[PDB]
């Protein structure tokens, strides 16, 4: 089964370089090209370039001068490197393989690599309780950088009535996200509720009990 | 004796049963005297409580609740002083020692508990408890508390061993003749004030005794109702100060004793500090520092703010932080010594996106006013433009320059709007060079002799591109006429390095209130020291000849021997543990009251009584 | 440069309905068009290649048609799992390019939000800042108005909001709004209120604390 698995940073500083490794399985690099295509919120999907079966590369016109793709057939790896990053290179980066030889219908995609381009520093979030007075309760995951933060409730045992919102960008330059869950009001005294917050870029893990 | 603090967790469980047990054991293992409370809770069946055999006193209360252990061997506990209660007025409370498993506390052999100085006793829901119901608490508890008592007994988990025939009225704490209740109150003769070692009049205890005695002296008590000094039982530890009729001042009592629990020690136990009132405490208060006097550690209230040292910029919490900024400034509160460097950069005032740190409110810099010592360097690249001096460091005494900026400067003040450096306390710069550049309004830097400040050779000063020495002179921004030629930190007479005349506090003045001012003063080594308030100001003559009430020319109110006092000594302790009372005569001179004048005397003899 | 223009930006339909996405090329390109589905937080998923050719593993309800400049992706009976972004891609002109996407929304009956307000935690107050949170849970449609009022004074510029994607089970949205004030400012006023305007409410709903 054809799979592509990406590795690579999260945060890249401006004017510095971005490198992603795409490790493939279920096919042969000598038989198929591997493309790199990115997705910015305000740019939709954008094809960046491809390293073909034969080792030749093609780079999309805006990136011809700052993009490098190499590969190791034996190690099933494709190496994406892009130089001179700016703020508007912030995007999710994908490698992809097409359905058929030489073509461009991307039937297979890497899982994506979220690349933030910012000169700021990584900061772990602070977590505060949102308590009830059917009742709702939650966690405020405030002032972290960069994205993403993952949140579960009761270590994943409670996935009913849970809504974890899109982060918002605070003028402090930090993200803030809230996650809430609704439960029967009769459960506030008897059931304990813990939000599990994980900010992987800063290795920050927090477990917070929320109660009246 | 071996002491321990005890606990105050009341019914709180600490972790699991085992953890809780472990912390209980850790607390009371080898304890003889519990200064606080003895709390025994959640001890499950088969756990070993044998170390409890060591306990002989509980100053606070004893709470024995929720245990499943069959036996709690408090065999040597003689007294519970009840200096603290548990609920209501109970000094001993044994509650609910059973569980779902229908197994509970059976034996509580307190065969030596003969005295409960204060408080009542509560016994509730102990289905397995045996024998305690026989006990005649009238011998144990003070009559004042018999009314607030709560004793409920009901055996339903098992049969109980019977008492020995030798027990009085069949009252015992458990099986055997050794567990019989010893009576030392209810069986005493009417003549007896308190306890007794027998029914006879000869067999009678000294009033200062608790629980019992071996003889009739105040040194033969089993436990002291109030304090124990070596072997004798006393009302209160011999005071540290006594009034000495000879010197007329309070002298150190050679026979002085500190208080520690209900004991009177000559020196506090290890790690204990003596308070400002003679008591032994584990650690000094917030308003006080620790010191050593005559080998005994003592607490002394801090003159200014208590010495508090914190890491410098880039060290500790401030690691990787570039400057004192809006976030970190909070942590410098009450800091007296900075262990490392201080950076004050433009990035602080502009705010910094990259570190997500907002602009600093310049007012916050006042936090630094407590800083007297910086071991590393002081670097100021930015300062509030409307502030004319470096005010936050006005109390800064020393910069050591152990570490220097670029390994070179210990003091760097560059391109600020300041007119003066206002470093009125800066007395020493141990190492590193001093650079002052680019301050268009800076005016006094030059007048200072920096070689005085320097502690090492090789230290140089680089004062460049500031306000024109000529323009300084021209616009009157020079040193105050009260300053010594040694220069100043600003125009004020407090900014002088040293005075041309004399000083009062930190300020240089032309004269002392030698003959005319309201708080009269004397001069010592060019310093104006106020006269004792009891010295009456002298028209056209000096008011005092030194510090103290003996160096007065004339007294303002009354005289006791050689001293001037606002009032005569009244009710002050003296030798022979008697109170000292004096009266004032027509010439306002203090003289001892007739020994019979219990509450004082307005005049001499029995007459003035 | 050949543009691919997708319409509508948002396509709202009811379950079971026939749904069509329009993708129009600035130049005629024959059948060199591919379609992708991208669910929230997923990789793009190829639905159709070359305008009309089915793809192995793709549900039969997906089909494509068109040739020339105007191409169409159709789902003949739409299901809740079909909520996603849908993109076209052209195959014909170097470099291959993608459309801006059409987001599929599923209609359901009007549902009023359940509204909750949360004061800042005492823990947060320690940091010197108070975030006050207003939650609107499970409503439809997405259009909703949150207005913050402080002692009857309406707030502006000091709130942020975000909205979840459509729920896979009940097709509703939830919205979270945070009003952020300094502690001093927090302590200077009294009435903290969240006012909600939505189609499912007969009159605006206000929740508050002091
Ligand atoms: C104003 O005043 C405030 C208060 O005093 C100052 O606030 C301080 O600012 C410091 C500097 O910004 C800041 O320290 C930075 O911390 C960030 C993030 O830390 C967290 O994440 C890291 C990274 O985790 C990942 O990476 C490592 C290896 O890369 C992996 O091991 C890890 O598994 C992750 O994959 C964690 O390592 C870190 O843990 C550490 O701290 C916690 C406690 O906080 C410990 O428990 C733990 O054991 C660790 O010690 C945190 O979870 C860091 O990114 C940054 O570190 C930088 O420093 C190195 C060497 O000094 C530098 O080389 C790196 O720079 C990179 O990034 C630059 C941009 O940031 C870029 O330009 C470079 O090109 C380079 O790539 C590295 O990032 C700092 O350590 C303090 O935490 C913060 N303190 C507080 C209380 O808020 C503020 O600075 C002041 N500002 C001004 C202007 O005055
Ligand atoms: C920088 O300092 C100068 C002098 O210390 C300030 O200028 C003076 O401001 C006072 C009022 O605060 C006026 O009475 C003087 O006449 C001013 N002197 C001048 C203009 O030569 C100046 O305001 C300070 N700069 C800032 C930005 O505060
Ligand atoms: C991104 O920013 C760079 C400038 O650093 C610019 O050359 C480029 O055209 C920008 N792309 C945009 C705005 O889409
Ligand atoms: C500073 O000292 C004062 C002494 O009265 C105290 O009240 C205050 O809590 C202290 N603050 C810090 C941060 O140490
Ligand atoms: C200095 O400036 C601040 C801010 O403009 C102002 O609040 C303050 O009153 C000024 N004067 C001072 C601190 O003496």
């Amino acid at each position: 089964q054809v799979q592509l698995k990406q590795s690579g940073p999260g945060l890249v500083q401006p004017s510095q370089s971005l490198s992603i490794t795409c490790t493939v399985s279920g096919f042969d690099l000598t038989d198929y090209g591997v493309h790199w295509v990115r997705q910015s919120p305000g740019k939709g999907l954008e094809w960046l370039g491809v390293i073909w079966s034969g080792g030749n590369t093609d780079y999309n016109t805006p990136f011809t001068s700052r993009l490098s793709i190499n590969k190791d057939n034996s190690k099933s790896q494709v190496f994406f490197k892009m130089n001179s990053l700016q703020s508007n290179d912030t995007a999710i980066y994908y490698c992809a393989r097409a359905l058929t030889y030489y073509d461009y219908e991307f039937a297979y995609w890497g899982q994506g690599t979220l690349v933030t381009v910012s000169a700021a520093s990584t900061k772990g979030p602070s977590v505060f309780p949102l308590a009830p007075s059917t009742a709702a309760l939650g966690c405020l995951v405030k002032d972290y950088f960069p994205e993403p933060v993952t949140v579960s409730w009761n270590s994943g045992a409670l996935t009913s009535g849970v809504h974890t919102f899109p982060a918002v960008l605070q003028s402090s330059g930090l993200y803030s996200l809230s996650s809430v869950v609704t439960v029967p009001s009769s459960s506030l005294g008897t059931q304990t509720y813990i939000c599990n917050v994980n900010h992987k870029p800063s290795n920050t893990k927090v477990d917070k009990k929320v109660e009246p | 004796k071996k002491v321990c603090q005890g606990t105050s967790n009341k019914l709180t469980q600490l972790g699991t049963f085992e953890d809780h047990f472990l912390s209980l054991q850790r607390m009371f293992n080898n304890c003889e005297v519990v200064l606080g409370n003895l709390e025994i809770t959640y001890v499950q069946r088969n756990y070993d409580l044998s170390f409890l055999k060591t306990i002989q006193e509980v100053a606070g209360y004893v709470l024995i609740a929720l245990n499943t252990v069959e036996r709690i061997p408090l065999e040597n506990l003689q007294i519970i002083r009840g200096n603290m209660y548990y609920e209501n007025s109970y000094a001993l409370a044994v509650l609910s020692n059973y569980d779902a498993n229908k197994t509970g506390l059976k034996e509580l052999p307190m065969r030596n508990l003969q005295e409960i100085l204060h408080g009542a006793v509560r016994f509730s829901n102990n289905p397995a408890l045996c024998n305690v119901e026989s006990i005649q608490w009238r011998d144990i508890v003070s009559s004042d508390f018999l009314s607030n008592m709560s004793m409920d007994f009901q055996n339903h988990l098992g049969s109980c061993q019977k008492c020995d025939p030798s027990c009085p009225n069949g009252s015992c704490w458990g099986a055997g003749e050794e567990n019989c209740q010893k009576l030392t109150k209810i069986i005493c003769a009417q003549q007896c004030s308190g306890r007794c070692r027998g029914k006879s009049p000869s067999d009678c205890c000294h009033n200062q005794c608790a629980a019992g005695c071996t003889g009739p002296r105040e040194s033969d008590c089993l436990v002291c109702r109030k304090f124990r000094d070596e072997a004798t039982c006393k009302d209160t530890c011999p005071p540290l100060m006594l009034y000495n009729p000879t010197t007329y001042q309070m002298d150190v009592n050679p026979e002085g004793k500190y208080s520690f629990g209900a004991t009177c020690v000559k020196k506090c136990p290890r790690n204990y500090v003596v308070t400002d009132h003679g008591s032994c405490v584990r650690a000094c208060g917030a308003d006080s520092y620790e010191m050593e006097e005559d080998g005994v550690r003592k607490c002394k209230k801090c003159e200014g703010p208590c010495r508090k040292v914190c890491n410098g910029i880039g060290i500790g919490e401030f690691k990787d932080s570039l400057s004192i900024n809006a976030t970190n400034i909070k942590h410098f509160k009450n800091c007296t010594s900075i262990s490392g460097d201080l950076h004050i950069l433009p990035v602080a005032f502009r705010g910094d996106s990259f570190t997500h740190t907002p602009p600093l409110d310049p007012q916050e810099l006042d936090i630094l006013k407590t800083v007297k010592e910086i071991t590393g360097f002081l670097l100021i690249q930015a300062w509030p433009e409307n502030r004319t001096d470096l005010h936050a460091f006005e109390n800064l005494e020393i910069i050591r320059g152990r570490t220097k900026q670029h390994g070179q400067f210990s003091l760097a003040v560059v391109s600020l709007n300041i007119t003066s450096l206002g470093l009125r306390s800066l007395k020493e710069i141990s190492d590193g060079d001093v650079i002052i550049s680019g301050n268009k309004n800076l005016c006094y830097a030059n007048t200072i002799n920096w070689k005085k400040l320097f502690g090492t050779s090789g230290q140089k000063t680089k004062i460049i591109s500031n306000r024109g020495e000529n323009s300084c002179k021209a616009t009157g921004q020079v040193c105050h006429a009260l300053c010594s030629p040694e220069g100043c930190w600003g125009p004020e007479p407090r900014d002088c390095v040293s005075c041309r005349n004399v000083s009062r506090g930190r300020e240089c003045v032309d004269k002392c209130k030698l003959l005319e001012g309201e708080p009269r003063e004397f001069v010592e080594n060019s310093e104006c020291i106020q006269c004792h308030p009891e010295c009456l100001p002298q028209a056209m003559n000096i008011t005092c000849t030194g510090r103290g009430p003996d160096n007065c020319i004339q007294c303002a109110h009354y005289i006791d021997g050689p001293h001037c006092v606002k009032t005569c000594p009244a009710g002050v302790m003296g030798e022979n543990n008697t109170l000292v009372w004096k009266y004032a005569d027509a010439g306002h001179v203090c003289h001892l009251c007739h020994p019979n004048c219990t509450y004082g005397c307005t005049g001499p003899g029995l007459r003035g009584c | 440069d050949i543009l691919l223009t997708q319409s509508p930006v948002i396509l709202s339909v009811s379950p079971g309905e026939r749904v069509s996405f329009s993708c129009r090329a600035s130049q005629s390109i024959g059948t060199n068009i591919h379609w992708y589905q991208q669910r929230t937080n997923g990789s793009p998923r190829l639905l159709i290649k070359y305008a009309d050719e089915s793809i192995d593993g793709i549900p039969s309800r997906f089909s494509g048609s068109g040739s020339g400049t105007d191409f169409t992706l159709s789902i003949n009976s739409v299901e809740s799992e079909d909520i996603a972004d849908y993109y076209c891609q052209q195959n014909n002109n170097w470099p291959t390019t993608f459309g801006a996407g059409t987001k599929l929304e599923l209609k359901r009956t009007v549902a009023a939000p359940s509204v909750f307000i949360f004061p800042p935690s005492d823990e947060q107050l320690k940091s010197g800042t108070a975030s006050v949170v207003c939650l609107l849970n499970n409503f439809y449609p997405r259009e909703a108005k949150v207005q913050w009022k402080v002692d009857n004074a309406l707030q502006s510029g000091n709130s942020q909001e975000s909205v979840t994607e459509q729920d896979s089970k009940d097709s509703t949205y939830s919205l979270s709004s945070t009003l952020t004030l300094s502690k001093a400012d927090y302590e200077k006023h009294k009435v903290y209120a969240c006012e909600v305007t939505h189609q499912g409410l007969s009159s605006p709903v206000t929740k508050s604390f002091n």
